[PDB]
């Protein structure tokens, strides 16, 4: 029941969800290859708990928006995001997803927070694979409830808990 | 069964939608649906100075991008008649063949993983990292590197680039020969690839399937021989070909292309003699960074070039090149302004994809995956 | 070689030949003669159709006959049966209020997708197309992006305290018709070309 | 009306037309410092030089096309190699003593000198031979800097190339002689004993100065010219 | 040769002299212009002791009455020059070793500079 | 060709007993090349004056338009830049920045020059606009790194190592080849 | 295309929008919530452009929490659009200097601009 209502139990389940981040592959653009390189045999996102990679949205919690989110893919991704279990986290990978990138035009959503609740933002073009590990570590200590912004605020464990989805 | 292999699923690389008209386990015909990544490079490029568009060029075909860089550079140069020093051109062809190696590595890793086993994805992709390290040495960027310029290249090579490159040129032939020893005497991959993928050269031509799979159908049609631009006239060159268009001959040709590319790298690097790096014509190349504290004219040209840029003559231009996916070119219309009037890209994977309903027609449902991977599509190229 | 024979065939037919000193050839055909001429062009052995590039000449400083201009690219593969290697372009202007052009689907199937893109990017409808379905832009998108009267749709870049930038009013680089920040543009910035 | 030829083109033109104006009217171009719209032209910057044939009988020396009248059926050559050579030479002479302040110059991209220089300078002298921008390797002219001539106007006497636009204006357009040179030769610099800038039309020279010598003090150090968001409108303070 | 250094060094001294005068007579001294090969040096080295190339002594109205300039790090015929605005008065100072700073052959003493600046204050300044 | 299955087994085992190749970031610092495109830095002269003379060339040549420069006039008594102009406000949106290097290539004073840090992921958009005093060469680390050093009491640890820092990065503090 | 409501009057604009909306079927209509300042929704203001396909409707910058009680009105508004069958919600980001003049442009320019620049939005962010 939501991972709450005991001081030890919420710490425990937050620990589990933090290190057991099961990525949901959503490769969009050239960010995708520097995403996969965070799993190659120089630098693997295969230690923290993300070795296995369930392409299914019904089985993976972290959605890595790796590339430009073109508008014709937005509504589809929409349902794909709703086709995730509720304990889900959404990372915005790359400049084109986090921001509009250099493609300031009619074609691209200029910030993916519009359609999906973003957990962590990561600048870069392409973000070095180790920066992707840094972003998942950021998300790690966020879902543990150990993350603070520049204004001093603690951030909720799971973004996408605060939106009247519909 | 009008089955919807939807966008990005199941793990269909190169976000793409496929409406497989299919009864059973065969493949009647696949109706493709693309457009899921169209960002508008042909449009956004109309609003960036000639110097800036080099930042838009690589990010479209993000695997073999230096073909983009070089084609755009050559088109603009021919438009304004700039001279690339021989050392600059040689470095350009070295980087071209190197990104070709990286591209083919990623292509075969993705293909092998696509159906079958996962393991060999790593080793080949491993080399990519080393290759990327090489690039990170010179361009300071893994990919999307902003190095090339209209006159030539941004700046010089460090002393540290050549040794790492020689080390890789020593390990690569053994590595590629290992993959080929694994592959050529294929136990199942033989019964998986040799028969599949009917590529009648007449149809591959009618649909313009240039992406290296046409020579698997036995058409020796390569720009490196057909239309020498960057000194390929000066290279000892094997142009691999396939007897019958299938997956197996395609893959063998691509591997021999990798080895010959390594040989081209050796050849180019060996002939490397000191010299200049780009066309010093100030309208074409920004002033050298050292005399910014000496001349007014220096400040004027630097300021204007980095704010306005330069204005090439009124005219239209095109230059083709050979990408890891076939014939490429830029139709660039310049109106005498600091920004190009229009930039159209001949996207090789875009025309090459028309051969999917034909190719995967009658093949099996699983083989529809390999027959896509055999084509090596990059949807950043296609949707564009 | 077949390019030279195209030249000796067309020049007698009154078709102007546009050439820049770079080695690229344009042959302008009118609307009607286009279809049968290019049917003969395939019959002449032009297997390979590389490009179909759409052009909006609206914002070009010098005026042109018509707003839209469609250019096909015909080639002959050097390594096939009879390989010359002749590659050249065919330009055909298309009226702004009459975006008609017969398809070359019957000759090449390659123009299946390519022409569609021009119907997506421009208001050009290609007659004789198997299926003119919008390829790239979203289905609910209204209009044709690449024509100059269609906005690029820029969105400002953001900063800390109310400080923003609107790029189209920010760009210092000048297009062809923008005279510049001085009274005018002359000399090199009205066109510059070095002499080898 | 009178017939003129610019390098390949024929133009009908009324008689009182300046050769420079007819050249622009044919669509051609020439550097311009001395002459200005609605200002009395005098060949000073010697930038407008063209070739003139008056029969093919070329003039002995180059005529100042800014202040040279036109005759019926006169040939004008602005593309001769010698013409561009002379124009680049005059541009180099003009750029000789500028203070190297473009990056901190609030006139930024909108400097007529910058654009004419990037247009006509450095003719391709005759390979990938190493080009040199400047030959003058001596000490440049240095005078008083950023002197506010008035609570509205700033004066940087270094950047002045000694055209006549500001003093010619002040004499002709307002009729308030509140600005003129001090010394002569190369030491010439602008000064006044009328400091408040009495004329209520003082600000317009701010726009005319093709260099960043005279600037708008109230807009000093806010943004570069191309960075500003331009909206043309009409001033409704008074009924004109 | 290397005398350049002491020249620039002596140049600093000249500026020092200038400042003293300004502080005595209660007149505004203003740093007019710095070294370009020091502003526009990005990674390049800079060996000069100061960054300032041109300065002046300005009256209350801002019009200078005494102007001083020194040749840059990279220019030929390095010198120091002096000027009186409105007075067609120009001086060419060098630095000769052992003797000192020279106007031609006449050494440039601090009190000479003070007398010139005082004459300027009385004569040229409007207020 | 049944032998190939056995050969595949053999090569996979050979690579099995070949244990090493990987680097465990963040436990092992990534070796970055000296030319890498990283977090911008604003550099200072030896004199202590800041190098930025606020000329808006980095903002004009920025193809992504992420650079905004509000200028101001040096105060002669306590100058900040070397000329008569300095950058009162220099903010860069790392989410817009595409990491070209044109800002460095246009900077005539070498003030704005790309650095090396890549550990810049943060949670909120409006917090990813790095400010001048968040990129000056004086500082040691990225924004989330500094914030963690405050909320943690643990000093900043950079997760990268480079053979050396370029001359254009004079002052740039980094681990250098192991001399320390 | 109609224009109903006024600036900075969430309740008046909302009630006029209820009345003028009626039983309009929005199965293929498009809703553009134009705003400024992409990120900071905490103080955001919102205008609405409703393109039904057969006729269009404009409401100026009168919605959003930037106005007192504007979020409650915006909540009712999005709930209303969702009730009538809307599926496609869009947000366009324009400069504050644009938003005000934009409502004075001809219908074709305003509508073309907005439909061109739109960003697909999750309506949940405004509930
Ligand atoms: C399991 C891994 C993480 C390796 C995995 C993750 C995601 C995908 C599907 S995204 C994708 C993948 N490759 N390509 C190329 C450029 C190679 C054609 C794409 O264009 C796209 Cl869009 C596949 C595998
Ligand atoms: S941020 Fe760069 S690497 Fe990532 S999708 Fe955009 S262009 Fe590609
Ligand atoms: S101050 Fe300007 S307008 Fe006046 S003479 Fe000098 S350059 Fe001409
Ligand atoms: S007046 Fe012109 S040439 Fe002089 S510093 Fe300013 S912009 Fe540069
Ligand atoms: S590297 Fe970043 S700040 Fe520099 S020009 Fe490119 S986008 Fe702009
Ligand atoms: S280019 Fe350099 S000196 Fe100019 S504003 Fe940018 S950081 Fe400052
Ligand atoms: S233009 Fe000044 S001399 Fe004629």
């Amino acid at each position: 029941r939501e991972g709450i209502l005991f001081t030890t139990l919420e710490k425990l389940v937050a620990w589990g969800r933090s290190n057991s981040l099961w990525p949901a592959t959503f490769g969009l653009a050239c960010c995708a290859i520097e995403m996969m390189a965070s799993t190659d045999a120089r630098n693997d996102l295969a230690r923290f708990g993300s070795e296995v990679f369930r392409a299914s949205p019904r089985q993976a919690d972290v959605m890595i928006v790796a590339g430009r989110l073109s508008k014709k893919m937005a509504p589809v991704m929409r349902r794909v995001w709703e086709q995730m279990p509720d304990p889900k986290w959404v990372i915005s990978m790359g400049a084109c997803a986090s921001s509009g990138g250099m493609f300031n035009n009619y074609a691209i959503v200029q910030n993916v927070d519009s359609v999906v609740p973003v957990d962590v933002y990561v600048p870069g073009c392409p973000p070095r694979p180790e920066a992707l590990i840094y972003a998942v570590m950021q998300l790690q200590k966020k879902v543990r409830g150990q993350a603070y912004n520049e204004r001093g605020e603690r951030l909720p464990p799971v973004a996408a808990w605060k939106r009247t989805r519909g | 069964m009008t089955l919807n292999v939807g966008p990005q699923h199941p793990s269909t690389h190169g976000v793409l939608r496929l409406m497989v008209t299919l009864s059973g386990e065969e493949v009647l015909e696949v109706v493709p649906h693309i457009g899921y990544l169209h960002t508008g490079f042909e449009k956004t490029m109309e609003h960036r100075t000639y110097l800036q568009n080099i930042t838009y060029t690589p990010r479209m075909d993000y695997l073999h991008s230096f073909a983009h860089d070089l084609a755009y550079a050559l088109a603009v140069e021919k438009l304004l008649g700039a001279v690339v020093p021989p050392r600059a051109e040689t470095i350009r062809v070295i980087l071209n063949e190197l990104s070709r190696l990286a591209s083919h590595l990623v292509f075969l890793g993705t293909g092998l993983l696509d159906l079958g086993a996962l393991t060999p994805f790593f080793y080949a992709f491993r080399e990519r990292e080393t290759i990327l390290d090489l690039f990170e040495w010179v361009t300071g960027q893994r990919f999307h590197h902003n190095y090339i310029r209209i006159g030539g290249v941004k700046e010089d090579l460090p002393e540290e680039f050549v040794p790492e490159l020689k080390k890789l040129l020593e390990v690569l032939p053994h590595r590629i020969d290992e993959y080929e020893a694994l592959f050529a005497e294929s136990p199942i991959f033989y019964e998986r690839a040799r028969g599949v993928g009917v590529i009648p050269p007449e149809v591959a031509i009618d649909l313009g399937l240039t992406g290296g799979s046409l020579r698997a159908s036995g058409v020796n049609y390569d720009v490196r021989k057909a239309y020498p631009y960057s000194g390929y006239e000066t290279y000892t060159f094997d142009v691999p070909l396939g007897e019958r268009g299938d997956v197996f001959d395609r893959m063998l040709v691509r591997i021999r292309e990798m080895r010959e590319s390594v040989k081209i790298i050796k050849q180019a690097l060996e002939r490397l003699e000191p010299g200049p790096v780009r066309d010093p014509n100030p309208q074409i190349t920004p002033p050298p960074r050292h005399l910014l504290e000496t001349s007014m004219e220096a400040v004027i040209y630097h300021f204007k070039h980095y704010t306005e840029g330069f204005h090439p003559p009124k005219g239209e231009v095109y230059v083709p090149t050979e990408s890891a996916r076939g014939e490429l070119g830029y139709y660039i219309v310049s109106d005498g302004g600091s920004m190009p009037y229009r930039v159209k890209v001949r996207a090789p994977s875009f025309v090459n994809l028309q051969s999917l309903p034909y190719a995967c027609k009658g093949e099996q449902v699983p083989d529809m995956v390999a027959i896509i991977a055999s084509l090596d599509p990059v949807m950043g190229d296609v949707d564009r | 070689m077949r390019l030279e024979r195209v030249l000796e065939e067309a020049r007698a037919k009154g078709y102007p030949i546009e050439d820049n000193g770079l080695g690229n050839l344009w042959v302008v055909l009118p609307r009607e003669r286009f279809k049968e001429e290019m049917a003969h062009y395939k019959a002449m052995g032009f297997n390979f159709l590389a490009d179909i590039v759409g052009l909006d000449y609206l914002t070009y400083p010098d005026p042109r006959p018509e707003r839209f201009a469609v250019v096909y690219e015909l080639v002959s593969l050097p390594g096939w049966k009879d390989g010359d290697g002749s590659r050249f372009f065919v330009r055909v202007y298309v009226p702004e209020e009459d975006p008609r052009l017969p398809t070359v689907t019957d000759l090449w199937g390659s123009a299946n997708f390519l022409e569609r893109e021009v119907y997506d990017l421009f208001g050009i409808v290609f007659e004789g197309h198997p299926d003119l379905r919008k390829i790239l832009t979203p289905e609910d998108l209204e209009g044709h992006p690449l024509r100059k009267d269609y906005p690029l749709g820029e969105t400002p870049t953001l900063f800390r305290e109310g400080r923003y930038i609107i790029p189209a009013e920010f760009r210092a680089a000048l297009t062809g018709k923008d005279p510049g920040l001085t009274f005018y543009k002359g000399g090199s910035r009205k066109g510059y070309r070095s002499l080898w | 009306m009178v017939r003129v030829k610019v390098n390949d083109r024929i133009v009908e033109v009324p008689p009182g037309t300046s050769v420079m104006d007819a050249v622009f009217h044919a669509g051609y171009d020439v550097p311009l410092f001395c002459s200005e719209k609605h200002l009395s032209p005098i060949g000073a910057c010697r930038m407008c030089l063209v070739r003139i044939g008056l029969p093919i009988q070329w003039q002995p020396k180059l005529a100042a096309s800014c202040v040279t009248a036109v005759a019926d059926g006169m040939v004008v050559d602005t593309l001769s190699d010698v013409v561009r050579e002379a124009q680049a030479g005059m541009v180099e002479f003009t750029l000789l003593n500028h203070p190297l302040d473009c990056p901190t110059c609030d006139k930024g991209g909108a400097c007529e000198l910058q654009d004419r220089t990037v247009e006509y300078g450095l003719y391709e002298k005759y390979p990938l031979e190493l080009p040199v921008y400047t030959r003058f390797e001596f000490t440049r002219r240095h005078v008083d800097k950023h002197h506010p001539l008035s609570p509205f106007v700033i004066l940087d006497r270094e950047r002045c190339i000694h055209c006549k636009r500001c003093v010619r204006y002040f004499e002709e357009v307002p009729g308030d002689e509140v600005l003129d040179f001090i010394e002569r030769g190369v030491h010439t610099f602008i000064g006044t004993m009328d400091f408040g800038l009495p004329s209520g039309f003082s600000g317009n020279i701010t726009d005319i100065c093709p260099v960043g010598a005279l600037l708008d003090l109230t807009a000093r150090f806010r943004a570069r010219n191309w960075e500003m968001e331009e909206t043309p409108t009409t001033c409704a303070l008074c009924p004109v | 040769a290397s005398s350049e250094r002491e020249l620039y060094e002596a140049w600093v001294e000249l500026l020092s002299w200038m400042r003293e005068y300004a502080q005595a007579k209660g007149v505004r001294f203003e740093k007019e212009a710095d070294f370009p090969d020091f502003i526009y040096r990005m990674e390049r080295p800079y060996d000069l002791p100061t960054t300032i190339m041109t300065a002046s002594l300005s009256d209350g109205l801002g019009e200078p009455f005494l102007l001083a300039d020194v040749s840059p790090r990279h220019a030929k015929l390095k010198r120091i020059g002096l000027r009186l605005p409105r007075a067609h008065i120009h001086l060419h100072a060098h630095y000769e070793p052992g003797k000192g700073l020279v106007t031609g052959k006449i050494p440039l003493t601090k009190e000479r500079f003070f007398a010139l600046a005082d004459r300027a204050r009385e004569a040229l300044a409007f207020a | 060709t049944l032998k190939a299955l056995a050969q595949s087994l053999g090569i996979t085992l050979k690579y099995l007993f070949s244990k090493p190749v990987t680097v465990p970031y963040p436990d092992a610092p990534v070796a970055l090349k000296p030319r890498f495109h990283g977090r911008h830095v604003l550099t200072r002269h030896p004199n202590g004056l800041e190098k930025c003379i606020g000329c808006s060339l980095c903002a004009a040549a920025c193809p992504a338009y992420a650079i905004y420069v509000e200028p101001a006039e040096n105060d002669p008594e306590n100058p900040v830049s070397a000329g008569e102009r300095y950058a009162k406000v220099y903010e860069i949106n790392m989410l817009r920045c595409i990491f070209c290097g044109l800002c460095e290539e246009a900077c005539p004073t070498g003030a704005i020059v790309l650095g090396y840090d890549f550990e810049m992921a943060d949670y909120e958009y409006s917090d990813l606009v790095y400010g001048k005093e968040d990129m000056l060469v004086d500082v040691v680390g990225t924004k989330p790194q500094r914030r963690e050093a405050k909320r943690t009491g643990k000093p900043v640890k950079v997760g990268y190592v480079v053979p050396y820092v370029r001359p254009e990065l004079e002052g740039f503090k980094a681990p250098t080849e192991g001399g320390k | 295309m109609v224009r109903v409501g006024m600036r900075a009057a969430p309740r008046v604009s909302l009630e006029a929008l209820k009345a003028a909306l009626g039983g309009l079927k929005l199965s293929e209509a498009k809703v553009y919530l134009i705003t400024d300042w992409q990120d900071k929704r905490d103080q955001a203001r919102y205008a609405l452009l409703l393109h039904t396909g057969k006729k269009d409707l404009l409401v100026p910058d009168a919605f959003g929490p930037a106005f007192p009680g504007g979020e409650e009105a915006l909540s009712e508004l999005v709930g209303l659009l969702l009730a009538q069958g809307a599926r496609r919600f869009y947000e366009a980001v324009v400069s504050p200097g644009e938003m005000t003049a934009l409502l004075d442009l001809p219908p074709e320019e305003l509508l073309k601009r907005v439909m061109a620049i739109a960003n697909p939005t999750d309506p949940g962010i405004y509930l």
